[PDB]
RNA sequence: CGAAGGUGUGCUGUGAGGCAUGCUGGAGGUAUCAGAAGUGCGAAUGCUGACAUAAGUAACGAUAAAGCGGGUGAAAAGCCCGCUCGCCGGAAGACCAAGGGUUCCUGUCCAACGUUAAUCGGGGCAGGGUGAGUCGACCCCUAAGGCGAGGCCGAAAGGCGU
RNA sequence: AGGACCGAACCGACUAAUGUUGAAAAAUUAGCGGAUGACUUGUGGCUGGGGGUGAAAGGCCAAUCAAACCGGGAGAUAGCU
RNA sequence: CCCGGCGAGGGGAGUGAAAAAGAACCUGAAACCGUGUACGUACAAGCAGUGGGAGCACGCUUAGGCGUGUGACUGCGUACC
RNA sequence: GGUUAAGCGACUAAGCGUACACGGUGGAUGCCCUGGCAGUCAGAGGCGAUGAAGGACGUGCUAAUCUGCGAUAAGCGUCGG
C-alpha cells in the first residue's frame, strides 16, 4: 500500500516502463529540451541524472555499461565527450522541470525538462 | 438495483451543490512583463522568474 | 361533425392548476397530481370548517379557566355559578373580556361566587 | 447600455456549460476573462469566445468605458437535441441524446 | 456464426427473378398484385 | 380604433360555467331560439410526439505499447515527415472467387458521422481513374436438374414426359 | 491394409472461468474429441406444411416448429380481465 | 461594418407595417430546463394539505388594523382508480 | 461610563422550497387549403401482334430529380383557334 515505496507505474508494465524511459532518456540528451508530462519528467530524472553521473568518468567499462542503457552508440558518443566536461564540476541536479500548463487533447499536466546550461 | 420512485429536482439540485467549480483567484503576476500566469508555471511566451526558459 | 376537444380540455386543466397554485413540486405542475391535491384540499376544508368551531371553543374555555383560576375558582364552578345567576354570556366574549379588561372579569367571578352560595 | 451576445446551438450540454457560467457571474470583466482562459474545461473555451464577442460588441456598437464594463446577466439554455441510435447487447437499441446549448451573455457598464 | 442470409446473385435471380416469376401462374399473380400496389421495384432482379 | 387563439386579473352563479378587462396575437367570430353529434378523459401493462429520472453515473468494444523533435494548422497524445520501442509474419503479408458497387487517386471543408480532440478518414463537394485475338466472361458441348412442340393423364388450374 | 495410433490445418463442442442492459440475440480464454474416413468443404440442383427431412431429439425446415411465414374468412370467439 | 478559425454563431446598419415575421421563419400552450426579485429553511421526522397564525416585502389608503407574496409555530389529517 | 456574571437574541444560504417577471426546448390550440371522403347529373364502359398495361435506358446550354418525349428523343408535319 505504498509504505516507503518509490517507483511510479504510469499505467504500464515493467517492460514498457523500461523501454519508454530508455527511449525518452536518449531523446532528452539528444535535444537537451523535451516536453512531457509532469510524472514522466519527475521519474526521468531518476534515469538520466544517474546516467550523466556514470558518464562523468570515461572508461571502456563505463562506456559499455552506459551502452547497456539507452541502447544507442550515438547517445553514448555524445556522452563522455559533450555532457562530461560540462557537468564535471556539478554535483547532481543536472535537470530542471518547467511547468507549462495542460494539453488541449487530454488535459494532462505539461512540463518541459532540460539540462542546466544547454550551452545556448 | 433501480429506483422505486422518481427523485425530484430538489434532490437533484442538492446533489449538485458540491459539484461547483473552484475558480482561481490570484494566479500570478510576472516580474518582467507583468502578465497573468499559473503559480510555478511559465507564461505564454516562456517567462519564469523573469529570465528566458524556452527561447521559442 | 367532428368536434375538437383541444380548447375545452385545456381550460379545465388551467382551472384545476389555478386552484392548486403553490403546494409543492408536481402538485402545482402536474394535473394528475394537482387534481388529487385539489380534491383532498376540499375534504380538509370541509372537515376543518366544522373543526374550527371546536378548536376556538377549546381555546376560549382554556383562557376562561386560566383567568378564573387566577381569581381562585375552577372553570366548572365558574360556569355553574354563572348559570345560577341567569347570565347568558357565551365563552367567546368571556374569553375576550378575560384578556383585555381584567376588572370586568373580576366582576363576573364575584357575581358567580355570590350566586354559587 | 446593455450589450447582448449569444452563441446558439453550441455543441455542449447545458449542465456542463452552466458549471463554468457561475464562475464569472457578476465579476469584473478584467478578471472574468482571466478565469475563463485559465479554466481547464471545453465549456470555458466556448463561453470565452462569447464573452470576447460581447466585449467588441459593446465598443464597436456602443460608446466607451471598457475598463468599467461588468458582466451582469449570464445564463445557459438547453437547445434542440439530436437523436442517435446506439446499438446494445442482445439486439437492443438505445436512443442517445446529443444536447446543444444556447449561451447568452449580457454585459453593461452599469 | 453463420447467419441465415448468405448472399448469392445467381441463386437470388433464379429464385425470385422476373423470369422465375413469369414461369408460373402463381408468379403472374404476384407480379399483378405488385403492379396494382404500384411498387417501384416489381421484382428482385438487378 | 383590432376577430379567433394564448397568457394574467377582477366580478358573478347551488355547479358544469358566464361576463368584463391588461398583454400577446394579426383575421375572422357570432347573440336569442331550434335542429344534428366523431359532444366533455386520469387511468384501459392504451396509441403517437415531446421532455424528465437514474446522472453527467456505467461505458468509450481484446493488457500487441508508446516516446521524442520538426511541419501544416486558430488549436496536435490521434494528421505528415524522421529517429527509436513493440506486435503479426501457414498472418495481423501478397493475389483472387462469392459478395459489395466507387469504398480507388487528387484538390478543398469540419455542418452531421468516427463512442474523445481533428487539420485526419472508407465523412461532405468537385475533378480524375477501369485500355485484352492470347486473362475471365461471351461462345461449342454436357452432368445433377429445369422447361418442354406432338403425346399420355387430370373437374378447371395443371402433372408427367419424347 | 486398417471405419489403426499420437498430433497440425479442418470439423465438432466435454470441463472450468469470464461475460449475462456482454466484444457476441450462445461468444472469448485455458483446457478437450475426431482428424484416410459412416470425414470435411466450395458451387449448383431436388424434396413445401398435416407436408418435407430426420444414425430418432416429436429434433430441423431463414435468430420460431407438438404443425413455418404472408395475405384473406376476420371487427373469428371469449359466461373471462 | 464588427467579433469570431477567410467558420458556426452573434451584434449593429438597412428592407420590411411588423425581423417579439430571418429562412430551425403565422399564432407558440403544457410537461421539462434556467436567470433575477420577495419570503421561508442548516435541532428537525411522515400522502406535504387544511384551520388558526406571528413575522417579513410590495401596492393601497392619505391614517382606519385592506389586498397580494411567503409561511416560524400549532390542532387534525396513512394519494387516485 | 467601565469590569464580571446570568438570561434572551436576529442579521449567514453551500443548496432548496413557494409566488411573480423574463427566456430556451417543445409544436399543442386558432385560422387556411391546387389534398382527401361520400354522392347527383352525363359519357366511357376497355386496351393489344398495325405489338397492350407496366418498366429499363437515353433526350435540354444540364449535375440530379419530377414531367414530357423516344436516336426526328421537354420533341416533327398538316389543318383550325
Ligand atoms: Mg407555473
Amino acid at each position: 500500500m505504498r509504505h516507503r515505496k518509490s517507483g511510479r507505474q504510469l499505467n504500464r508494465n515493467s517492460s514498457h516502463r523500461q523501454a519508454m524511459f530508455r527511449n525518452m532518456a536518449g531523446s532528452l540528451v539528444r535535444h537537451e529540451i523535451i516536453k512531457t508530462t509532469l510524472p514522466k519528467a519527475k521519474e526521468l530524472r531518476r534515469v538520466v541524472e544517474p546516467l550523466i553521473t556514470l558518464a562523468k568518468t570515461d572508461s571502456v567499462a563505463n562506456r559499455r555499461l552506459a551502452f547497456a542503457r539507452t541502447r544507442d552508440n550515438e547517445i553514448v558518443a555524445k556522452l563522455f565527450n559533450e555532457l562530461g566536461p560540462r557537468f564535471a564540476s556539478r554535483a547532481g541536479g543536472y535537470t530542471r522541470i518547467l511547468k507549462c500548463g495542460f494539453r488541449a487533447g487530454d488535459n494532462a499536466p505539461m512540463a518541459y525538462i532540460e539540462l542546466v546550461d544547454r550551452s545556448e | 438495483a433501480v429506483q422505486q420512485n422518481k427523485p425530484t429536482r430538489s434532490k437533484r439540485g442538492m446533489r449538485r451543490s458540491h459539484d461547483a467549480l473552484t475558480a482561481v483567484t490570484s494566479l500570478s503576476v510576472d516580474k518582467t512583463s507583468g502578465e497573468k500566469h499559473l503559480r510555478h508555471h511559465i507564461t505564454a511566451d516562456g517567462y519564469y522568474r523573469g529570465r528566458k526558459v524556452i527561447a521559442k | 361533425a367532428r368536434v375538437k376537444r383541444g380548447v375545452i380540455a385545456r381550460a379545465r386543466h388551467k382551472k384545476i392548476l389555478k386552484q392548486a397554485k403553490g403546494y409543492y413540486g408536481a402538485r402545482s405542475r402536474v394535473y394528475r397530481v394537482a387534481f388529487q391535491a385539489v380534491i383532498k384540499a376540499g375534504q380538509y376544508a370541509y372537515r376543518d370548517r366544522r373543526q374550527r368551531k371546536r378548536q376556538f371553543r377549546q381555546l376560549w374555555i382554556a383562557r376562561i379557566n386560566a383567568a378564573a383560576r387566577q381569581n381562585g375558582i375552577s372553570y366548572s364552578k365558574f360556569i355553574n355559578g354563572l348559570k345560577k345567576a341567569s347570565v347568558e354570556i357565551d365563552r367567546k366574549i368571556l374569553a375576550d373580556i378575560a384578556v383585555f379588561d381584567k376588572v370586568a372579569f373580576t366582576a363576573l367571578v364575584e357575581k358567580a361566587k355570590a350566586a354559587l352560595a | 447600455m446593455e450589450t447582448i451576445a449569444k452563441h446558439r446551438h453550441a455543441r455542449s450540454s447545458a449542465q456542463k456549460v452552466r458549471l463554468v457560467a457561475d464562475l464569472i457571474r457578476g465579476k469584473k470583466v478584467s478578471q472574468a476573462l482571466d478565469i475563463l482562459t485559465y479554466t481547464n474545461k471545453k465549456a470555458a473555451v466556448l463561453v470565452k469566445k462569447v464573452l470576447e464577442s460581447a466585449i467588441a460588441n459593446a465598443e464597436h456598437n456602443d460608446g466607451a468605458d471598457i475598463d468599467d464594463l461588468k458582466v451582469t446577466k449570464i445564463f445557459v439554455d438547453e437547445g434542440p437535441s439530436m437523436k442517435r441510435i446506439m446499438p446494445r447487447a442482445k439486439g437492443r437499441a438505445d436512443r442517445i441524446l446529443k444536447r446543444t446549448s444556447h449561451i447568452t451573455v449580457v454585459v453593461s457598464d452599469r | 456464426m453463420k447467419r441465415t442470409f448468405q448472399p448469392s446473385v445467381l441463386k437470388r435471380n433464379r429464385s425470385h427473378g422476373f423470369r422465375a416469376r413469369m414461369a408460373t401462374k402463381n408468379g403472374r399473380q404476384v407480379l399483378a398484385r405488385r403492379r396494382a400496389k404500384g411498387r417501384a421495384r416489381l421484382t428482385v432482379s438487378k
